[PDB]
């Protein structure tokens, strides 16, 4: 891959020339300390250094509220409502978010390729940015700190600019078209990039191995910690609706006033809601609140053999955005015994 | 054509007006016939046998008691619309006796008719399906009316307002400023209007049924923000006033 | 074309009122091109879609050799099922393609089969029984045990009792027993009480079980106590499904060590899979 | 997965009853401090605790000296020499070796399945043992410390015996046939297993995150450390012939004394040998010794997208068995900067 | 059947002494089923095997439409190819199936092609030239530039000069030039300087290059200086190969970031792959 140096006086110029290609989605301020991917109109409002987004970048490919079909009851037919989408450039995707998008690609493009997801994944440019760990981020524990594939551009921050790793095609096209604004890297910036990476690795709050969580979690399925934390839990589904790797959704039918026209709607549904695991006769396969809580923990602590990564990418959205401040990493380390160590 | 009747109890007529503010009501006329919508129709028959009865308003009169009993006798599927007809609404917020309220408001004056303490419709007759809200969302009206016209019935919703608050992308009031937002315990369908506009939810659609309304954890997180037990109890029961579960759930966490 | 959620049109040919709470339906796709090429493995389910109501899964209970036709035994226990029950022959319904892996009938050849059905789960086992009967040459003696609990709820009781003489002629022991009907003039006892009288040789027997998982432990203990091979036991379990293509996330089973999904890792499972991950039952 | 406990007084009994299934390949001593997978006859000579084997367990599937075909020039025909192999049970495969076998499965069973490798991988039972890190192992750096799939029985050592994890129907049948010798685990042994795993994690010599080695390796291709270490290198290929994940081999034609009896022989070949990258006209694409040294380092530091693991499993055979004692992890950390800290 | 190292018997129908250092051969498989069912993509190489000596890769230089026949231009520069050079017509050798990814001819429809061949690499470019000639309707005007260094080293010079008059009537400007020898009565200069005369429109041109990689940098600079699209440039590089199925490990190209293997990731590459992975040249 080619390393192209972008001096800081040309970053906004490159973003303006990037807006020529298509719509730009970058993290902007929405509240006092909340970030979200909003569509860019004025480039100066983009916050380059942001902790995390309130919604993961999966909303562009796995839309939060999507109309699958519109139907007519008479002569029963379902018409798929799919619209052509121009190539959009998602600027400011963390490494953890990039791995989450890869995981959702392995979930949604496997065996049966979802058309709605594929049509939006084939026309998107992911630009990765080197994050800085705050008090919640633990992407090193789940091994999502650095990525090799999935990004067409990687903006690695430098003291005197931005180091751009192209990595993939069409990144070459963008860089070659705007090569007037770009420069060439030498050891001067390489040493600074290495020092920044060393500082980033050293700044993580947690540093321990999590090899045997998937095995030990089954031995301690009936821990009193589950009961206590579930009774502390509010069952609002925020930990899943903001999660980047939750594939679950709920399909509902809406029929108009005429009684002959309607549409089918898809939205994200969490485990905490009652009707996620319900069958006929009022039987629920995770009836109690602790049952659904443990189901979420076990499911996020599963193993994806396609790429060897656990479905949790360590973004920290679940622990940060939980109203009850239930620590995911604290609970999971207490499963290991780093907090109690009774046996 | 399904025979549809809208019977008005003591209410602000917000539910009927919202049903009138939607332009899709013009398409309901070809597909169904209305027997009792007095605010709209004058030739309404107030005692005809109907298929689906949309009851609006709370029960605050003996005349309303006999009216809702007549409705139950003269209707197959009875639909309670709005917080007033589903859980008593804001008309049942005060726990003081009816005589105390009468002395406070009207003093010693006497009227020919007989008043009554406000109660939900579920206390007198068996309601089948509900359309939650205050006023119920036009989405809910469309959904319930269309499902009834097909020949099926809408399902009870168990997801909180936080679902639409997190889908729409509105910032969380509770995690940011700690205001008393009743999101995690009140059913969705309003597309997070209040947290979208920056005001805390006030239980606009009522508490989640099927015993999946964990008031204890919400009371705990309100207490961690500094609210007193009485303040939290008063913040709840604004629209969930006649719910016997809330007091026990809060006193459990404040035991 | 490439849309995985896409459906196909199918019309109900004949309705057959099976019991009070179940009904049997006959289907054939409107498109001749789909009808002449559609095929399935015994055990795979179909996402039946009523327009404007919802999508529900029903296991196919027909013989795969009969191209263009299949049967769905549906019970009215909820909203979509109640709407389905009102469907008359000569009406339209959207059906999605087969999903999941059926019973391993391709690996089965010549060995004796112990098909033990309980409650509602008779439909996949009815399908595998019809498949085995349509190719009776490549199988040994087979025992089909269908059980219920209210007596009248013996699914396909008339069809089995009509074929009872021919089954006994063809080395087939079909047994129907009730669990909570002392007054019913028939066989009383649990399915475990009747699998002890199985004609199948335990050394070379494959077993297929379906129905409520609360009797799964008892039937497993009874089968393993008689020397039946645990490597040839296969069951079917149901969870909530809304997609059938592995994206709904509702049908999640197992633990963190083995987090199976039924639409892709079933619904036909294995004995060591059942005992390996607790919580499947 | 089921957890079955084997008390230490029944370990040799289980090994003897396992010899019924087929040939047993266990680590036995060949010299004073060298271990190898020799076919075992007397169970008492097996060393349960051993650092590493001189040859990786790939010799059972990827045989060292294998005859592919025997040919006859007259009526030109190649007859593949493949013999039926009874199911052999490989006892004592460490986690790093298990991941190496998985990597070789990805290499040799992708797109074009190698018949010789597949016929031997189908009929082999892998038994994993929780080894203890000596002063060479760095499996945690490459994330090959705990195995999820590939093994049938996992012998985790316990103070009162051996904890056996079963992850396949073959292992289930093997354990159930001799279930008389086996017991059931409770928290008493689970806590001991937890303590043993904690000690194993804490006993590693190296603990650092090897995140950006692949990218930084290309930047420092011109490092003088390459020249120095290459001049120290002896070019004997021991680091590759003992490596568990080296897929390279050499194909040679041997013709008998007269006319027609040939065999095509396949043997493991290394980069350091001159003729590994030679083309016609005497042109070599890695002519110098430092070129082949760097080629080996870069190739072992490649990325396998099918698994997410670098091809090196961290077994430490290359750094321990090198006669010149050239460190591998030392050189890599010199490139990474944890050993030099210059720029 | 499933053996990946399996070979097929083939008879050399006719030998043709192309030059002093190269020779052209015509092949046809002995098995009629293999002969009729065989097919290949322009650019895929073949593992020619002399019994008792070894296996060498030679790129196919024939039109894939002509089933059952292919040509291999081989030069004698070592042991196996010296043995090959003595093969008389009608003799039998062993050959393995086509390997690697050929030139993207299927995506090259409807635009002009610039085929620049240097030195030995004319054979795959000859194959794509013949494929384009046999499918002239799918392609626009083409320019086949074949170059050498000693005049007589021009491969297929007689065939190209014979077709030159006819090719000029089909918008085909085939150009031949030498680099070192001035005594040859013909075009002189490096292959780069003759691409300024190319008739292909740079906005809608795909370019294929083959041969020695030392001139690759110069030809890349010349192509990019004339406005030709870098996204439509494809080259061929050779390394040591002994298996062709990804297990030999000898044909490794690139760095740790991008470690390609030619038999699976080529042998036809892309311009951005070449410039983003130093060491390929
Ligand atoms: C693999 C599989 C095979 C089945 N085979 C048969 C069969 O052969 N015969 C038969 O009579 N029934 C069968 N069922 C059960 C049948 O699918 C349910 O009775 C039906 O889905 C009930 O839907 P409902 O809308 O009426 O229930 P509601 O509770 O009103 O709806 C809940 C929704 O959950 C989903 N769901 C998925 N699985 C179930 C389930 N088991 N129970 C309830 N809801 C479910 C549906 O989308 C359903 O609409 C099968 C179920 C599964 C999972
Ligand atoms: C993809 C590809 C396409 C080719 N196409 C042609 C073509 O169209 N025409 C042509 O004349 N030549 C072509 N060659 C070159 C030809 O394959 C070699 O000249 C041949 O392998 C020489 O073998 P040797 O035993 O005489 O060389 P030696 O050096 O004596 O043997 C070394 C061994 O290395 C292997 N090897 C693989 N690639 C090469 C290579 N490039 N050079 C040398 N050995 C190699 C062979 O098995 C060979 O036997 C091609 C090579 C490659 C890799
Ligand atoms: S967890 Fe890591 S990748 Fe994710 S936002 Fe935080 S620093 Fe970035
Ligand atoms: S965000 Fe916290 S309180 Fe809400 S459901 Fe998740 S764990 Fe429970
Ligand atoms: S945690 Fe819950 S919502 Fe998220 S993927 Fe798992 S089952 Fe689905
Ligand atoms: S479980 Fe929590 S930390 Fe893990 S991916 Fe989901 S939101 Fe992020
Ligand atoms: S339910 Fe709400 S909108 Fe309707 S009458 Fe009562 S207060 Fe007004
Ligand atoms: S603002 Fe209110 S409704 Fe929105 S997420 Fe927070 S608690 Fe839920
Ligand atoms: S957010 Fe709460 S108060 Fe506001 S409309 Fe919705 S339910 Fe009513
Ligand atoms: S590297 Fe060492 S400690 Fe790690 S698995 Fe391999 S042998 Fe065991
Ligand atoms: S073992 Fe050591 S001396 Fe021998 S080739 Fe490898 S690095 Fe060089
Ligand atoms: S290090 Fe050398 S011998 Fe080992 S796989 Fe790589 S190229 Fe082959
Ligand atoms: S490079 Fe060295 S440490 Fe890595 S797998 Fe090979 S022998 Fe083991
Ligand atoms: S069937 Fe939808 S996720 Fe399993
Ligand atoms: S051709 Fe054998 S490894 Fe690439």
């Amino acid at each position: 891959m080619r390393y192209v140096k972008l001096p800081k006086e040309n970053t906004y110029e490159f973003l303006e020339r990037l807006k020529d290609w298509g719509k730009l989605y970058a993290p902007v301020k929405i509240s006092d300390k909340f970030y979200d991917f909003r569509e860019i109109d004025d480039v100066r409002k983009i916050e380059f250094h942001y902790n995390r987004t309130i919604m993961p970048p999966k909303k562009f490919f796995f839309k939060p509220r999507e109309k699958l079909f519109e139907f007519d009851i008479s002569k029963p037919e379902y018409r798929e409502v799919i619209e052509e989408v121009e190539p959009f450039i998602i600027f400011g995707v963390h490494a953890c978010d990039i791995y989450g998008l890869k995981i959702l690609d392995t979930v949604y493009l496997d065996e049966f390729p979802d058309k709605y997801y594929k049509v939006r994944r084939e026309k998107g440019i992911i630009i990765g940015i080197s994050c800085m760990p705050d008090e919640y981020c633990f992407c090193n524990l789940r091994e999502t700190d650095f990525a090799d594939d999935g990004f067409d551009l990687f903006f690695h921050e430098l003291p005197d600019g931005w180091l751009v790793r192209v990595g993939t095609p069409t990144g070459h096209r963008l860089v070659d078209k705007n090569i007037k604004l770009f420069e060439e890297v030498t050891d001067k910036d390489i040493c600074a990039f290495r020092d920044f990476e060393k500082r980033r690795q050293q700044a993580f709050k947690y540093h321990e191995d999590w090899g045997n969580l998937r095995y030990l979690l089954e031995l301690e399925m009936e821990h009193p910690m589950w009961d206590e934390e579930a009774d502390k839990c509010l069952a609002c589904g925020i930990c899943n609706t903001t999660c980047p790797t939750c594939r679950c959704y709920e399909v509902q039918d809406i029929v108009n006033l005429d009684g002959v026209t309607g549409y089918r709607e898809r939205r994200w549904d969490s485990c905490q809601f009652r009707s996620h695991g319900l069958v006929a006769g009022g039987h629920n396969f995770r009836p109690t609140k602790k049952d659904r809580f443990r189901n979420r923990y076990l499911c996020k602590n599963a193993y994806n053999e396609k790429l060897g990564l656990s479905y949790c990418v360590g973004c920290g959205r679940c622990t940060a955005f939980c109203p009850a401040n239930i620590s995911f990493v604290g609970n999971l380390r207490r499963i290991l015994g780093l907090e109690e160590n009774k046996c | 054509k399904v025979r549809i009747g809208f019977y008005a109890l003591t209410s602000c007529y917000g539910c009927q007006l919202q049903l009138a503010m939607m332009d899709e009501l013009l398409q309901l006329i070809p597909n169904a016939e209305i027997v009792c919508w007095f605010m709209i129709d004058r030739d309404s028959i107030e005692d005809e046998k109907v298929d689906i009865a949309f009851i609006e308003g709370s029960v605050s009169t003996e005349e309303e008691v006999e009216l809702v009993k007549k409705i139950r006798e003269n209707a197959k599927i009875v639909v309670a619309v709005g917080a007033c007809a589903v859980q008593g609404g804001v008309q049942s917020w005060s726990e003081k006796p009816l005589e105390e309220l009468w002395k406070k408001v009207y003093g010693d004056a006497k009227v020919k008719f007989q008043p009554k303490k406000a109660e939900p419709v579920s206390k007198y007759i068996k309601v089948d399906y509900n359309i939650y809200g205050c006023p119920p969302e036009k989405k809910d009206f469309l959904y319930a009316l269309g499902t009834f016209l097909i020949g099926s019935w809408p399902e009870d919703i168990d997801y909180p307002v936080c679902l639409e608050c997190r889908l729409n992308g509105h910032p969380c009031i509770l995690l940011e400023k700690g205001e008393p937002c009743l999101g995690p315990v009140t059913r969705a369908g309003c597309n997070a209007r209040c947290p979208g506009f920056g005001v805390a939810c006030i239980g606009c659609r009522g508490a989640i049924g099927y015993d999946v309304a964990w008031f204890d954890s919400l009371a705990k997180v309100f207490k961690e923000k500094g609210m007193t037990k009485e303040e939290i109890i008063e913040r709840m029961k604004m629209f969930n006033g006649h719910d016997e579960r809330v007091e026990k759930m809060v006193e459990k966490i404040f035991s | 074309n490439d849309n995985p959620y896409a459906l196909h049109r199918v019309k109900v040919l004949k309705v057959y009122s099976l019991t009070e709470t179940e009904k049997l339906f006959l289907f054939r796709f409107e498109d001749p091109e789909l009808a002449e090429k559609w095929t399935f493995k015994p055990g795979q389910f179909v996402q039946l879609t009523i327009p404007g109501v919802g999508e529900v899964p029903i296991s196919i209970c027909s013989s795969p050799m009969r191209k263009g036709f299949f049967e769905l035994c549906i019970r009215k226990a909820g909203r979509v099922t109640t709407v389905v029950h009102r469907l008359k022959p000569g009406d339209t319904v959207l059906v999605r393609g087969p999903y999941g892996n059926g019973f391993p009938v391709d690996e089965w050849e010549g060995m004796d089969l112990l098909l033990i059905a309980a409650g509602l789960g008779t439909a996949p086992l009815r399908s595998v029984f019809l498949y085995a009967m349509d190719n009776r040459w490549k199988y040994g003696n087979i025992t089909f045990i269908n059980t219920a609990r209210y007596g009248k709820d013996l699914l396909f009781y008339k069809e089995l009792e009509a074929m009872k003489d021919l089954a006994e002629a063809e080395n087939v022991k079909i047994i129907q027993s009730v669990t909570r009907d002392p007054n019913w003039p028939g066989l009383k006892g649990r399915p475990q009480q009747f699998i002890v009288e199985a004609n199948t040789n335990p050394k070379n027997t494959a077993v297929a079980i379906c129905g409520p998982p609360r009797m799964y432990k008892s039937v497993f203990e009874a089968l393993i106590n008689y020397g039946y091979r645990p490597e040839n036991i296969f069951v079917t379990l149901e969870r909530r499904m809304k997609c059938g293509i592995g994206k709904c996330g509702h049908c999640n089973v197992g633990t963190s060590t083995s987090w199976k999904y039924i639409c892709k890792d079933g619904p036909v499972f294995t004995y060591f899979d059942i005992v390996s991950t607790p919580g499947l039952l």
